[PDB]
């Protein structure tokens, strides 16, 4: 999928 | 058509405890008002929390991947400290990612804010407050005890984990977040 991870 | 687990949701193995009253069914979304993925999604929780009412306990948890982005954690619980979270984070979002203004810094929003009629002086204690510094290291915390990788994640009681990471959609996300509070309420999960 997609998403703002770090 | 249903959402599979491990897949469309992430069945918890460490589920955490909650705080909704029982009849409700409790609803977070981790997220951040830096990502877009967050800020697009914005009026779709927002709508869908308002129809469920009394039959869920919502709320948000700020996320700060870096140093950087907790003055933005900071911010989430300044204006709740306030009152005025509801008010002016449709200005806080639109001024990210329309602007070209991160309020990265508790001047910039204390700045901006004051256009948005806060006044300066009260939002930056309540940003320098050590009940602020209190939600914004238990945020944090939190983030571990769901183990939280990415925003925007929707936590249905405690148990199950969804978002556009699983369903690879903000309406697949939503349609989820739907059938797992609806299974909860029928005991099925």
């Amino acid at each position: 999928g997609f998403s703002c991870g770090f | 058509s249903a959402p599979v687990a491990g897949k469309d949701f992430e069945v918890m193995k460490s589920p955490q405890p909650v705080s909704a009253p029982a009849g409700k069914v409790e609803v977070i979304e981790f997220f951040w008002y830096g990502c877009p993925h967050a800020y697009e999604f914005e009026p779709t929780i927002e709508a869908w929390v308002k129809k469920q009412g009394d039959k869920i306990a919502f709320k948000r948890v700020p996320v700060a991947f870096r140093d950087d982005f907790v003055p933005h954690s900071k911010l989430f619980y300044a204006l709740a400290a306030l009152g005025v979270s509801e008010k002016v984070t449709p200005a806080v979002f639109n001024a990210i990612h329309k602007e070209k203004n991160y309020l990265l810094t508790p001047q910039a929003q204390a700045d901006f804010l004051a256009t948005q009629g806060v006044d300066k002086k009260k939002f930056l204690d309540a940003y320098n407050s050590f009940s602020v510094q209190g939600q914004v290291k238990q945020s944090a915390e939190l983030l571990k005890n769901y183990n939280i990788d990415g925003v925007p994640t929707i936590v249905v009681q405690g148990k199950y984990k969804t978002g556009p990471a699983y369903t690879n959609s903000l309406e697949g996300t939503a349609q989820v977040l739907d059938f797992l509070v609806k299974q909860v309420q029928d005991k099925k999960l």
